[PDB]
RNA sequence: UCGAAGGUGGGAUCGGCGAUUGGGACGAAGUCGUAACAAGGUAGCCGUACCGGAAGGUGCGGCUGGAUCA
RNA sequence: AUCAGCUUGUUGGUGGGGUGAUGGCCUACCAAGGCGACGACGGGUAGCCGGCCUGAGAGGGUGACCGGCCACACUGGGACUGAGAUACGGCCCAGACUCCUACGGGAGGCAGCAGUGGGGAAUAUUGCACAAUGGGCGCAAGCCUGAUGCAGCGACGCCGCGUGAGGGAUGACGGCCUUCGGGUUGUAAACCUCUUUCAGCACAGACGAAGCGCAAGUGACGGUAUGUGCAGAAGAAGGACCGGCCAACUACGUGCCAGCAGCCGCGGUAAUACGUAGGGUCCGAGCGUUGUCCGGAAUUACUGGGCGUAAAGAGCUCGUAGGUGGUUUGUCGCGUUGUUCGUGAAAACUCACAGCUUAACUGUGGGCGUGCGGGCGAUACGGGCAGACUAGAGUACUGCAGGGGAGACUGGAAUUCCUGGUGUAGCGGUGGAAUGCGCAGAUAUCAGGAGGAACACCGGUGGCGAAGGCGGGUCUCUGGGCAGUAACUGACGCUGAGGAGCGAAAGCGUGGGGAGCGAACAGGAUUAGAUACCCUGGUAGUCCACGCCGUAAACGGUGGGUACUAGGUGUGGGUUUCCUUGGGAUCCGUGCCGUAGCUAACGCAUUAAGUACCCCGCCUGGGGAGUACGGCCGCAAGG
């Protein structure tokens, strides 16, 4: 607007808007899991979601969601947390890899098959 | 009063939009050259220069068609003070695919886009009319 | 595309003190004559 | 628009002349609250046209979908619109505006293909163009981009018309490449036309 | 426009004013 | 003479933790009222001051994004 | 700039010194500057580039391989040697660490190639050769070379090839649906011929070497590549997805569960959206996920956006830097432009061609290298200089209108109290009442007195002021506007980041004043309950003097300037032509209606939100929040 006003100062982009604060710009981080409690979502979607809060190696304290039917992980398992997005429980935006370092792949999973980590039938 | 030629072409867009027969202007050299170009391309019909309060004046009659329809389908000042747009010879910007014309004031005077192309000189634009 | 007017406070060397404030002096690039005195002026045009 | 494939032993399906190209752009059920509930109706934005470059724009209101489509066909039938071209291209870059609909319609060299979004792609695929280059800036809609595209095609004019407005002998109105494209397109009009006579 | 925007803004403003009533003293002394 | 490290000194500045405390976001469903939307039952809103468990109430000036029409 | 001042070898001079060379590089004296809102000094991050990725381009991201520069070599100083030094595998010192020691003292330095531990989501062998190319020393032979040449390892990437071909039914077995007819898998399979790349086993076996060598030999890769043979369909397919976008649907199983999901959203016993099955679709030695970037995003809009009500016009002016500039003659050639020279290494990129069975790949020749510097040319436009002009701007002169402002003096009606009459039981108040004032003489009425504040009527869609704002009168001092003439000056204009000034009400300080009204504060009433409305009382305040504060729906919700674009009708100020106050024409003002044009719509519409130019402010989803932190101003409230 009034191009000398842009010669003075103007027209810069807004903000990087970083999605995940896992850290480092790293795709997945292994982590020590603690207190694997099960929660209640928002009002149109009522169920019990199986989350676990994980202390990423990156020293931060986050809370990840465990996809699949059940979780092999108990207290102090070395779960490999990737970044995802679950709308349904507020503040949980990370998903634990199933078929990983500690948490075994989902058993009798026969159709989804890459997610949930089920190895092929012999 | 900050731009002379913007008031010129502005007065041609208003007098063209409001179905006028003629228009009156403060005469100057650059407006005389632009009036001579728009004579030579036929966007206006003819202009005459009067003597008036103090200075001379430019009375342009506008060229209409087979009914009330207009020949100048627009003006747009591009080499405006504050962002005076310069043009090398590679491209005298083509206007409306070539159907419109570009009043370009090179070192040889004032030319159109086509004359700036063939004679091999560029160095300005001014407003371009279609 | 705005044709910006910019200034440049160079430093320059008069042996004879021929110039004063407000003048139209010439310049020419030299050897580095001190810490940022890299210009000497010949044929001063107009005095004030 | 379902269950159209049918064979009838009745009087006639009344298939006849004017086998034009007809495109249905969008259908959104339009609701109206009245005392005790909602009354659903239907809007079909109907594009019709022939491959010369005559375009219609129809806007059908009915509480059935093929009824609204047929009323859009009859309304664009009532209201056609001539589009000037060069070969199968467009003449010169324009911008059309229907109150928020911005569409830039720019020509291109042949072979490139109609590159436009779905509303402008509909209005230009019904028309006589095969190779132009458009874009729909603003308003993110179907009705305003169709109507803005038709206003953009109203800002078109012939090279000859421009020459006529300025009282100048062509050559003197166009530049030369576009006159050569006039020679190419009229030459293939002569070839396919004289192959049409035999 | 609507007065709803105006009133949300004003709710914030009110709450803040109250918060400075009650902490007035405390801010003076904790600051001094 | 210069001089790296070391020592003493008082500061700048960037953070981490801190009992307690302020507010903020979300939760369903709880308690208390019903402030706003219809003249929302005292037209609403802005500034400011004072007061009140809370929404708020009042004053002073303003405003129609106010109403019916004495 | 939530970092505004920093600097004393710091800025310049002279004499020395030092250096390969100029020089506060150094030193003694003398002078006292220098650098900064074109962001100095500080803070944060970062090797820079040819390039790479993305994109229509403009631009955005990035700096891996390959290539060019720079900086460093355990951390931090220092010199020496030398043509040349951050001296990685040199020296000296001080540290931190590892190790040897007979305790006196020594030794180390993978950010060379391998390799180990650690950290980590994650990144390879303690390989073979100097045959080729580069490098060193040597007369040469030759010797050295973890540069390089190659090999190993990982679908880590890009490209190519394979897992067969042809025949084959009114379409078998099996599977799952079904309307119980059948339908799909499916020409697919079994079978019947045929062909074998690539893996397999044989035998032959390179080019890279117009090389080196005076020796007779010499290829690390290598018995590899590649040939010619033999046997036989023979050893060779998987992953995602099938509500919508978005190519692809049916059944069974659980029925707000278990789960899904990129967003919209699917699960509450008939889910094409969850799990399994058939089937389909899309890719294919891969296919999905996560992360990071560009794109779509015209969603920071130079190209290419906006600001009446959607986010967005500073409360209003004056003015510093800045940006911008009417008419016209000359000159300069700084912007602009034309042309030629030089340069923009190679590679990449693009076009053509050649080479490898093709391709990726590699090479040759153009173009690209959007730029910069030198020479020569042009002078319309911008600018500089030197001039000229009167239309913008300002001044003089003649009038004219006005709640423009400040100071001073004064006027009456009304309310309240006071003294005194006249005079009695109620007055006041309300939707209805009661607290309340009365019966000690109230309210009522008459006379007089005090005191304060506000100015009925004129007076309204009206005047003036930049905006707040301004109405009893008179006087004194002072500001602006408008018109007319054109007498003067001669572009002195416009806007204006920061900056100073003015700025309702409330509030604040000190000192006065205090009738009416009146927050807070009481009582009464209403009510479930009123911390409320309504009633009775009532302090700060409202008033004046002197200062603060700086806020408002400070609103035309519309920054300032300028030119133009159909009209119609009111009213305010002033000039003139005509009828002779009426009408016209004109300049300035303020309203209502209305075309064109504009707008998302309502609306605006010569007083633009229309058509254009100049400068400023400001906006970038909603909350969080005009809040924290920090600073500035303020007596505080707070801004």
């Amino acid at each position: 607007p009034t191009i000398q006003q842009l010669v003075r100062k103007g027209r810069r982009d807004k903000i990087a808007k970083v999605k995940t604060a896992a850290l480092k710009g790293s795709p997945q981080r292994r982590g020590v899991c603690t207190r694997v409690y099960t929660t209640t979502p928002k009002k149109p979607n009522s169920a019990l979601r199986k989350v676990a809060r994980v202390k990423l190696t990156s020293q931060v304290e986050v809370t990840a969601y465990i996809p699949g039917e059940g979780h092999n992980l108990q207290e102090h398992s070395m779960v490999l947390v990737r970044g995802g997005r679950v709308k349904d429980l507020p503040g949980v935006r990370y998903k634990i890899i199933r078929g990983s370092l500690d948490t075994q792949g989902v058993k009798n999973r026969k159709q989804a098959r890459s997610r949930y980590g089920a190895k092929k039938e012999k | 009063m900050t731009d002379p030629i913007a008031d010129f072409l502005t007065r041609l867009r208003n007098a063209n939009s409001a179905y006028h027969d003629e228009v009156t202007l403060p005469h100057s050299k650059l407006k005389a050259n632009i009036a001579e170009i728009l004579k030579r391309e036929g966007y206006i019909s003819d202009y005459r220069t009067e003597d008036a309060r103090v200075g001379k004046s430019l009375v342009v009659q506008l060229k209409y068609g087979p009914s009330r329809e207009r020949s100048i389908a627009g003006l747009r000042r591009v080499s405006k003070p504050g962002l005076r747009v310069y043009a090398k010879s590679t491209n005298l910007p083509r206007v409306l695919g070539g159907l419109g014309v570009a009043i370009i004031s090179t070192s040889s005077g004032l030319l159109t886009d086509r004359q700036a192309a063939r004679q091999g000189v560029g160095g300005e634009v001014l407003a371009y009319v279609w | 595309g705005k044709i910006i007017r910019t200034t440049k406070k160079v430093k320059a060397h008069d042996e004879n003190g021929e110039a004063g404030i407000g003048d139209r002096v010439s310049l020419m690039e030299t050897r580095p004559l001190s810490a940022t005195k890299r210009w000497r002026l010949v044929e001063i045009l107009e005095k004030a | 628009r379902g269950r159209r494939d049918d064979r009838g032993g009745r009087g006639r399906d009344g298939g006849d002349k004017s086998n034009y190209i007809e495109r249905v752009v969008s259908i959104n059920r339009v609701s109206k609250v009245v005392k005790g509930g909602r009354r659903f109706s239907f809007t079909a934005l109907v594009i019709v046209g022939d491959g010369k470059g005559m375009v219609g724009v129809g806007y059908g209101k009915a509480k059935e979908v093929p009824a609204a489509i047929a009323k859009g066909v009859e309304e664009a039938r009532k209201n056609f619109f001539r589009v000037p071209l060069i070969g199968s291209t467009i003449t010169h870059p324009v911008q059309g505006e229907a109150a928020a609909g911005v569409v830039m319609l720019r020509p291109a060299s042949p072979g490139t293909g109609v590159i436009a979004g779905g509303a402008a792609r509909a209005v230009l695929e019904c028309a006589g163009v095969h190779d132009i280059l458009a874009k729909s800036l603003g308003s993110d809609n179907a009705i305003n981009v169709v109507h803005a595209t038709v206003a953009a095609l109203k800002l078109l004019q012939r090279p000859e018309e421009v020459a006529a407005r300025r009282g100048l002998p062509i050559e003197d109105v166009a530049p030369a490449g576009m006159l050569k494209a006039r020679r190419e397109s009229e030459a293939l009009a002569a070839a396919a036309a004289r192959e049409g006579s035999a | 426009g609507s007065v709803i925007k105006k009133r949300r803004k004003r709710m914030s403003k009110k709450k803040h004013r109250k918060l400075l009533r009650r902490t007035r003293v405390q801010r003076r002394k904790l600051g001094k």
